[PDB]
């Protein structure tokens, strides 16, 4: 804003004279076209969601999972350039791997958070790469409870109670919103799960002319132990129902 | 106009966040001939159309086995093409020789994907100008992926890519119904595909010389079928 | 593109090289001359203020080894490098063959490393000239010059820096194909005295010749008085 | 709407907006610059010939070498910056030896062309994922020639963008436009090796500026028995005599 | 070049570095360090106005070992960046030297890291 | 970039810019030897480089161009030189060493962060135990060719067509005086001057001024 | 009253995109008066801009189906002519012509009482010099770098004004290429 | 400096207006071909053809070597001694700044903006529409293309939509027209992408 | 920018040097000024800030225990060259010779490692020059001037930065070869005097000697053949006395 820095715009790790790096903002157009992605820290847990554009009726329903998981007990989602997040999430599961080799605990979620986050900022360091193309919606359980991030093109991520990215992402915080000032004494995972739901089916609305298919995924300690799992079954359909209610 | 500033390499974003590079290796697919993709829940089928440079010549290969139970077609670069079956063939056979275990599609696709991906964030290369469908038969069943140059790959029931593709494609959308249902029934599978590829036919017509098949299934290992192998469905 | 040091321009010239070139024509005049029975080192000092240390530096002229010695023209510090790796390659002939280094053979691989910069590497060529003075057993007493061409030549005299082609004239002049080293200093002062843009705190002097006690070869690096002393007995007091 | 400069073909990684390498392309045009050499398959044997183009009197026109055997029963023919044939030819001649001591057996005429193409892809990444080995692609391709047991007599175009079509008759450099036209009016399957050999000289003559004789033009073939035999001037001489006497009709 | 980067412009300056400072502000936020008798305090401002932020991890201020700490000044992933770098610093100091790093001792260290 | 719309090599092409600027040299070949010439102040010449090298013992490189350029491939080729008699025991051939040293030129049109030689060369002497002239040019670009007579850099065009009208391969100069006498003829069109002679079995010989002054002044 | 504003074909093409705010911001002042001789310009066909607000396409005569090279514009009231340049020179050294049998000519005729040039400059003799040399004159460069000027544009032409709603020409809407940019993301990366 | 001088340039029913790279349209043999030549000069020349009742005129392309002043003063002189005996005028060409395959007349600009045409038929067409001589009534046929001017590069696509309706505009029959056609689009290095197995 | 960013323009100069320069002139002023029986090297400490603490820094730094250099032009450049020049003199010549380098060698490798920046790939030249001061037992005392270039020349006095010129002429005038140690510092202070706008006491200026060998700051006894450090940078207080009876 000016939104075209001319001649400071050209190649990645420049500051325009207004101290800003204006490769990382674009980056952060591309994901705004992205698919909304989102995230809820409840009780005991995180639950993640994602809109799946059916861009034709020649996609295999079911197929084409968004959600990855890190180690056992980690989930990424996220928004943008899809293989820009395959790739941050390949390097997420090696530095998973490897604290989990020296030290033996899984990693911890900040800790995770921050590997992810400096090889995020190292790609804003040199003109011979360009930033990831993709906001990182994540988290887990454990030893210190859930916790659930975001992190941006730039590298920049802090810890949520709830979160959203992607096209829809307005209308989503906005719901998101409200769930926090409703729910003051806390949100069951279950409860996160349907509201996960009616949130990702209202952000669809801005992307209203095509079909949709809902993927929900948790993280909890009584309902998972500990462990990330993709919502299926009857809870799903549940959540899919109720969505639809309202 | 605007978009000659920000296309010289794929490690540039536009103001509105486009990688031109990997917008224009999209573009490198539609130099190629067409070649279709569909399946049922017991086999999978590609259909690929070869050129010839003239009367003199023979017609390039489409079709790429990767191992006993995947294969692949191409449509753009062709040497692209080669790296990335090659590629294949080595995740395939590593599968193999390390763990006793036939690659799952799907993660064939995954493979695929992150090595195009790196092609399209580091300066010095490109992204893979070609477009690649890819069939299989693994524990979960029959399987079509569709590779982009982006890195992308996507599974489907049908598809098509490479010049005048949009009729074939639409023809299996049209026909999506019918054709997943073909259990069983090896060539009616192929006839669906024939019929496919034909959608994509400009005065020019389907022959012994350009017609090129390739199947894989159940108790059905991935062969190809060129030259008098392909009368039968024309 | 002709900051990049290793590409031709389109009419075959290559750029960087011309423009070190240029650099080291405004550089401080370097003459060389050989007589039957010696050779003539002298360096006009580029920089001058009455507060600088005349005494005690030399930074123009440069013992390579006990029989050859530089004049220098350009960046100082590009030519501290190079001397550098001279006087070890010297030393490694000398090791390698208990002999002392041939002239020319020490010329051409300073020669060569000047060469490689114009053709590999993408780095700036070193901004110096060089003229050797040095005697060796095969070839007697013998004056090159190289530049960051990485080009080499034998001369009987030259010069090199600023005002190269009036030195020239003056030297194609007043010289005999057999003259005396003596005369040989004394041309060489009058030639830098026609050229200067001339006192002994301006002059680096050295000479190589027969020690005449006896027949061994000699490399005197002249102090500031001796260079005041030789200044007004061929009458530029 | 306003008319400015592209960069569309500057590097050999840069696509053009509509998909195309042009770096790539114009190595591709670059056998243009090259003199004319012809190739044509019968089932009797593969000939190549070359217009040799001195380019003075004084030029000993028997060391200009445009045609080179790669194994007994593969031969090649060059045309475009020929000089940068020198890895090809090398890699090839490895290739073929390589197999045979590797697998007791002759490579196969494809086989050997595959290789020079993977080759002429290490300006950038090799078909197994090599890192490059050059800093531009090559600006010469090759027409091969051989036999072998299981596709018999083959002729192939090797271009410098590591890509390859088999033929039954190609022309290649320059003059190529209107010799491929030929070609492609006079071949047919049951031309003798001695029909083939006059077609090419009759073409050559065509296309050649200069008039045809046994010093500006040179023939050779594969049989599956002899294998790959370069002609000499006496043997061409005479061949393009009785072309001469053939076109009495 | 001398706009993009760390080479002399003819005024002898270096724009990116400049311009790098310019970052600095762009957190819009302040902070003050103070010593006492026996301590030293830091102090920064905290804005965290969007209410879907866990405001327990909003922070620029980091233990970088038992006995020293840092504020930074500027976007979260330079500061976190160099945060990390200095924290690994005087961990590999303590294990060669055998002591604990001294604070002016690892600004030195930073400093020269950045110059 | 590397490559016009046409298909030059940029690099390669401006490589040629610089043998033209180089001085003149020619070679011509007799019945029963070789003969170069090249041509040219106030410096010393009896220690300078000549033009003409030594390769090996029957073999002579000449260049124009970029001076400095050609040491690399003289040295190049006189390392090869002995390789070869080491491993083959056996000399090289006139047309190896010319296979060698344009190979190596070719090369440097080929690597990343390396410029073309700006040079182009003539090789001549005689294969060992054998006594036909051999004489061969290189170019930049690394093609090579064999010659009966040939000449390179500037105002060579003008040299080349002297040779055309004055070189008859029905008979070439019978004797090393006439081979030398055209070389100096073909050079006095465009012309100080060096001649070296080649004979059979390593009679290498350098014309000193004073006979190359004979031959001047008698054509004069 | 009457003058000419003159825009050159410089860095970044901002004087040509000034011309392009301009004339599609006063979309209801301004006419297409005529062509002038592209003879030393790479010459140009195309389609018949208009602005973005679908206001009146400025080709008053609606039998005219082609725009080209070198036009000059007309505006009623403010007594200004204003040249839109689709092309540069077709060589540097018809920089002389095109000024003396082209512009020339044209400020005798009409009787232009003041020319205003409009050209920009980039970090590394300068053409008014060849041109001044070839005679009430206003302006000259401005400081630029290209591309997406979009911008640069308006702030140059917002800049000269002293001394509204801005339009843009319908063509810019096709800078980033004809093809869909939402239909390319959605094969690419969903 | 001043001024430069500028090429002087010396110099039926159907005329058609082109450039050497749509020459596999016109098949030398199957329509005939005959010639008569066309000099300029400045301080190149190029043949004009018949077949037999059509004249065509072909302008040789060089980004390179051929700067376009020349083009200009040759579509100058074209199209006005063509002017004053108003024949019905074919212009074929391409543009590397249009999406599609255009169709237009001197009433029906198919162009939509951006689009537009250099170089040399863009000077054809600048003389048909404005300048002196204008009014004459054409039809022009464009395909898009890649590469500088004398390099251009087509789809297999565009080379057989140019082949119907040029064959068809000069009423010969899609089948002996067609395949010689094609034979000589495969020869041309406008089609080298398909020719050198680079992209299939 | 694996080529040099430091390259000849037509005209031979070469820009990275004499912008490297335009820095350095554009420092606060320092000096040196060389005695019959020492050498004196001097600068203003000029605080950004009266909130910091300038005596923390050192412009100027013992490089051995016989030699000491200041500066003018960017502080972290020199900051840098200083760690390099303490190491090189272990690492070049004392771990060999069990001895300090002598000044002029010291001087050399300093200048090595500034040529060196001006050619080789990615980098810019330093833009500092440094004064050096040194003694060593065959060549008695020195002081040199290093510019960014790797150029160096000895002087018998003289100053670098924003008041050279001036303090150049200044230091033309009273200069002569029968300074003692004593004279020259007091010459120095009147030198800074005039260079110095704001305050001018023992604080914002700084000052070393190469002098006399200080046994007193050996730190041990025992070895009587022990040469105590030439080297002594002058107090606060040490500055202020002579100050005030100027």
């Amino acid at each position: 804003m000016t939104s075209i820095g001319t001649g400071y715009d050209l190649s990645n790790s420049v500051f325009s004279p207004d101290g800003r790096n204006f490769q990382v903002e674009y980056a952060v157009k591309a994901v705004e076209n992205g698919t909304t992605s989102i995230g809820i820290k409840c009780n005991d847990g995180v639950v993640f969601a994602v809109e799946k554009l059916i861009t034709s009726k020649l996609l295999v329903p079911q197929k084409n999972v968004k959600i990855q998981v890190v180690d056992r007990h980690i989930g990424c989602v996220y928004s943008g350039l899809i293989p820009d997040g395959r790739h941050l999430v390949n390097r997420g599961r090696e530095e998973a791997a490897s604290f989990k080799k020296l030290y033996k605990t899984p990693i911890p979620i900040p800790a995770f958070a921050d590997r992810l986050g400096q090889y995020v900022q190292a790609h804003t360091l040199y003109n011979s790469v360009r930033p990831f193309g993709v906001s990182t919606i994540f988290g887990g359980v454990d030893k210190n409870g859930a916790h659930l991030y975001m992190l941006e093109p730039s590298g920049s991520y802090w810890g949520y109670k709830g979160a959203a990215t992607g096209k829809g992402r307005q209308s989503a915080k906005a719901e998101l919103e409200k769930l926090v000032d409703h729910h003051p004494e806390g949100l069951s995972a279950r409860e996160a799960v349907k509201q996960a739901a009616k949130i990702i089916y209202l952000a669809h609305e801005d992307n209203k002319e095509k079909d949709f298919e809902l993927e929900i995924s948790w993280c909890s300690l009584s309902e998972t132990n500990g462990l990330h799992k993709f919502v299926k079954g009857d809870l799903l359909q549940e959540a899919i129902d109720f969505a639809q209610k309202e | 106009m605007f978009r000659n500033n920000y296309d010289g390499d794929t490690v540039t974003f536009s103001p509105t966040g486009r990688l031109f590079q990997v917008e224009y290796a999209l573009e490198a697919i539609k130099q190629g001939s067409v070649t279709v993709g569909l399946r049922s829940n017991t086999h999978a089928v590609l259909v690929a159309l070869k050129r010839n440079a003239d009367e003199l010549s023979s017609y390039q290969k489409k079709i790429i086995k990767c191992d006993e139970h995947m294969g692949l077609s191409l449509a753009g670069l062709a040497p692209d093409a080669r790296v990335l079956s090659n590629y294949l063939r080595q995740q395939c056979n590593y599968s193999s020789l390390v763990f006793n275990r036939k690659l799952a599609v799907e993660r064939a696709g995954h493979l695929l994907c992150d090595k195009a991906q790196k092609n399209t964030q580091s300066y010095g290369g490109r992204p893979y100008g070609v477009g690649l469908l890819i069939i299989g038969y693994d524990k979960s069943g029959a399987h079509l992926l569709e590779f982009q140059p982006s890195g992308n790959v996507t599974e489907l029931y049908g598809t098509a890519i490479g010049a005048r593709s949009q009729g074939a494609k639409t023809y299996l959308e049209r026909t999506l119904d019918t054709f997943i249902k073909i259990d069983g029934n090896p060539d009616e599978l192929i006839k669906a595909g024939v019929e496919a590829i034909s959608q994509s036919l400009r005065d020019e017509s389907l022959t012994v010389d350009n017609l090129s098949i390739a199947i894989v299934g159940k108790d059905t290992p991935f062969t190809i079928y060129d030259g008098e192998a392909v009368a039968k469905y024309i | 593109y002709d900051s990049r040091t290793t590409i031709f321009s389109p009419e075959g010239r290559l750029y960087q090289v011309e423009y070190a070139l240029e650099s080291i024509s405004h550089a401080g005049t370097a003459i060389g001359i050989m007589a039957s029975d010696g050779i003539v080192l002298a360096a006009e000092r580029k920089v001058t203020s009455t507060l600088l240390e005349q005494d005690t530096s030399t930074e123009k002229l440069y013992k390579l080894n006990d029989k050859i010695a530089v004049a220098v023209a350009g960046l100082t510090a590009d030519a501290e490098i190079l001397i550098n790796t001279a006087r070890i390659h010297a030393q490694n002939y000398l090791k390698t063959y208990n002999e002392d280094i041939p002239v020319e053979i020490l010329v051409r691989r300073l020669s060569d490393i000047k060469q490689g910069y114009t053709q590999h590497g993408g780095l700036r060529p070193f901004g110096v000239s060089f003229i050797y003075a040095g005697y060796d057993d095969r070839y007697g007493y013998q004056l090159y010059t190289s530049n960051p061409s990485g080009n080499y030549t034998g001369w009987k005299a030259i010069s090199v820096g600023a005002n190269t082609s009036a030195a020239q004239t003056l030297l194609q002049m007043d010289y005999k194909d057999d003259m005396k080293v003596d005369d040989a200093i004394e041309l060489a002062l009058k030639t830098l005295s026609k050229t200067t843009d001339l006192t002994y705190d301006r002059l680096e002097f050295a000479t190589i010749r027969k020690g005449a006690n006896d027949g061994e070869v000699y490399q005197k690096i002249f102090k500031p008085q001796e260079i005041k002393d030789i200044l007004v007995k061929t009458g530029i007091t | 709407m306003f008319l400015t400069r592209s960069e569309y073909d500057r590097g050999v990684s840069t696509f053009s907006p509509e998909g195309r390498l042009f770096q790539v392309e114009y190595s591709l045009e670059a056998i243009k610059l090259g003199s004319t050499a012809i190739g044509i398959a019968t089932k009797e044997g593969v000939v190549l010939g070359v217009e040799k183009r001195a380019t003075s009197p004084l030029l000993e026109s028997d060391s200009i070498e445009k045609i080179v055997e790669i194994d007994r029963h593969i031969g090649c023919a060059m045309s475009g910056l020929t000089a940068d044939a020198r890895s090809m030819i090398e890699h090839a001649r490895t290739a073929a030896v390589t197999h045979n001591l590797y697998y007791d057996e002759d490579i196969n005429v494809e086989s050997l062309t595959q290789s020079v193409c993977d080759l002429a892809l290490r300006f950038g990444e090799g078909a197994s994922g090599e890192e490059r080995l050059m800093s531009r692609p090559f600006g010469v391709a090759l027409l091969i020639a051989g036999h072998d047991a299981d596709d018999g007599y083959q002729l192939f175009h090797a271009e410098p963008s590591g890509t390859f079509y088999r033929y039954n008759a190609k022309a290649i450099g320059s003059g190529s436009e209107g010799a491929q036209a030929e070609l492609l009016n006079e071949w047919h399957s049951s031309l003798t090796l001695k029909e083939a050999e006059l077609l090419v000289l009759k073409i050559l003559k065509q296309v050649m500026e200069e008039k045809l004789d046994e010093n500006n033009a040179q023939l050779s073939c594969i049989t599956k028995q002899d294998g790959f035999k370069i002609y000499d001037n006496e043997k061409t001489a005479e061949l393009i005599k009785e072309l001469k006497e053939k076109e009495a009709a | 070049y001398d706009r993009h980067i760390t080479i002399f412009s003819p005024e002898g300056r270096l724009y990116q570095v400049e311009y790098a400072f310019k970052a600095t502000n762009q957190t819009n936020i302040n902070s003050l360090a103070v010593r006492g008798k026996d301590c030293t305090v830091v102090i920064s401002q905290k804005k965290v106005p969007d209410k879907l932020l866990d405001p327990t991890t909003v922070s620029y201020i980091f233990c970088i070992s038992r006995t020293i700490g840092m504020v930074v000044n500027g976007p979260i992933p330079d500061a976190r960046n160099a945060a990390l770098r200095a924290k690994a610093e005087a961990a590999e100091f303590r294990y060669k030297y055998g002591y604990d790093m001294p604070c002016d001792v690892l600004a030195k260290r930073m400093a020269n890291l950045s110059q | 970039s590397i490559f016009s719309p046409d298909g030059h090599i940029f690099q390669v092409e401006y490589a040629l810019e610089a043998v033209k600027r180089g001085t003149c040299a020619v070679g011509v070949k007799g019945k029963n030897c070789v003969v170069l010439g090249c041509e040219r102040k106030l410096q010393d010449t009896r220690i300078t480089p000549s033009k003409v090298s030594k390769i090996d013992s029957h073999v002579v490189l000449s260049f124009s161009g970029l001076n400095a350029d050609s040491r690399i491939l003289i040295e190049k080729a006189r390392v090869e030189a002995q390789s070869h008699r080491l491993t083959l025991e056996d000399p090289v051939t006139v047309e190896y060493l010319t296979r060698y040293v344009a190979g190596v030129q070719q090369r440097y049109t080929q690597s990343g962060g390396v410029r073309p030689f700006g040079v182009s060369t003539l090789i001549a002497g005689f294969d060992p135990r054998d006594d036909e002239p051999k004489l061969y040019q290189t170019e930049p670009s690394g093609i090579y060719s064999s010659w009966s007579a040939q000449t390179i850099g500037r105002n060579s065009k003008t040299v080349r067509e002297f040779l055309e009208k004055n070189y008859d391969r029905k008979e070439p100069p019978a004797t090393v005086e006439e081979c030398v006498k055209l070389t100096v003829r073909s050079l006095l069109e465009v012309v100080n001057i060096e001649i070296t002679v080649v004979k059979p079995d390593s009679d290498i010989v350098a014309l000193s001024s004073e006979e190359i002054n004979q031959y001047v002044t008698q054509i004069e | 009253m009457s003058c000419l504003v003159l825009p050159l074909v410089s860095v970044g093409n901002i004087p040509q995109l000034s011309i392009d705010w301009l004339l599609n911001s006063q979309a209801n002042e301004w006419e297409y008066l005529e062509a002038l001789d592209s003879k030393y310009l790479v010459e140009f066909v195309g389609p018949l801009d208009r602005p973005e607000d679908g206001s009146d396409s400025l080709y008053k005569d609606a039998d005219m189906k082609y725009s080209s090279a070198l036009e000059v514009f007309y505006n009623k009231k403010r007594g200004l002519f204003a040249i839109q340049q689709r092309t540069p020179l077709v060589s540097v050294n018809y920089l002389n012509n095109f000024i003396v049998e082209i512009i020339l000519p044209f400020l005798s005729k009409y009787n232009i009482s003041e020319i205003c040039i409009w050209d920009s400059l980039y970090a590394m003799v300068d053409q008014p010099i060849f041109k001044i040399l070839f005679q009430s004159i206003k302006y000259c460069s401005c400081l630029a770098n290209e591309g997406d000027n979009s911008l640069d544009s308006q702030q140059f032409l917002q800049w000269i004004i002293s001394q509204v709603k801005f339009v843009r020409p319908i063509s810019w809407q096709g800078a980033y290429g004809m093809a869909d940019a939402r239909d390319k993301f959605v094969d690419l990366y969903n | 400096l001043e001024v430069c001088p500028v090429p002087k340039v010396e110099f039926y029913s159907t005329a058609v207006i082109t450039t050497k790279i749509m020459n596999p349209l016109f098949p030398k043999n199957l329509l005939q071909l005959t010639s008569i030549g066309e000099i300029k000069t400045t301080l190149f020349s190029f043949p004009i053809y018949s077949f037999g009742k059509t004249l065509l005129f072909s302008m040789e392309e060089n980004f390179i070597s051929i700067s376009p002043i020349f083009g200009n003063m040759i579509s100058r002189s074209i199209i006005s001694q063509l002017a004053q005996f108003s024949p019905d005028i074919i212009v074929i060409g391409t543009s590397d700044k249009i999406a599609s395959m255009k169709v237009m007349t001197e009433n029906e600009c198919t162009l939509q903006p951006p689009e537009f045409i250099t170089g040399f038929i863009g000077s054809v067409l600048t003389q048909l529409i404005v300048g002196p001589s204008k009014g004459l009534k054409f039809k022009c046929l464009v395909a898009p293309s890649e590469g500088p001017n004398g390099f251009e590069k087509l789809s297999l696509s565009d080379m057989g939509s140019l082949v119907d309706l040029c064959g068809q505009w000069l009423g010969f029959e899609p089948s002996r027209y067609s395949e010689e056609c094609y034979r000589l689009w495969r020869c041309d290095s406008a089609a080298i992408g398909a020719q050198s197995g680079l992209y299939i | 920018y694996s080529f040099s960013l430091t390259t000849f323009s037509p005209s031979g100069k070469l820009g990275q040097i004499d912008y490297a320069l335009t820095a350095v002139k554009q420092g606060v002023t320092s000096l040196g000024i060389k005695a019959t029986n020492g050498v004196v090297i001097a600068t203003e400490k000029k605080s950004s800030s009266p909130l910091a603490m300038s005596e923390t820094l050192s412009k100027v730094s013992l490089l051995t225990p016989d030699i000491g250099a200041v500066y003018s032009g960017m502080g972290p450049d020199y900051r840098v060259l200083v760690d390099k020049s303490r190491k090189v003199a272990h690492t070049s010549y004392k771990r060999i010779y069990g001895e300090y380098p002598p000044t002029k060698l010291l001087v050399s490798e300093v200048a090595k490692i500034m040529q060196e920046a001006t050619q080789s790939g990615g980098v810019r030249p330093f833009g500092v020059s440094l004064l050096i001061a040194g003694h060593d037992e065959f060549n008695g005392f020195s002081l040199y001037q290093v510019d960014p270039s790797g150029s160096y020349f000895p002087w018998k006095a003289t100053a670098i930065g924003k008041g050279s010129v001036a303090a150049k002429t200044f230091l033309e005038k009273r200069w002569n070869d029968e300074l003692e140690l004593e004279d020259a510092i007091h010459i120095a202070l009147l030198t800074l005097k005039e260079s110095v706008e704001g305050e001018f006491n023992g604080d914002t200026i700084e000052l070393a000697i190469i002098g006399d060998e200080n046994p007193d700051l050996l730190g041990y006894t025992g070895i009587p053949t022990d040469k105590g450090p030439r080297f002594r940078k002058l107090t606060s207080q040490e500055i202020n006395d002579r100050l005030e009876a100027l």
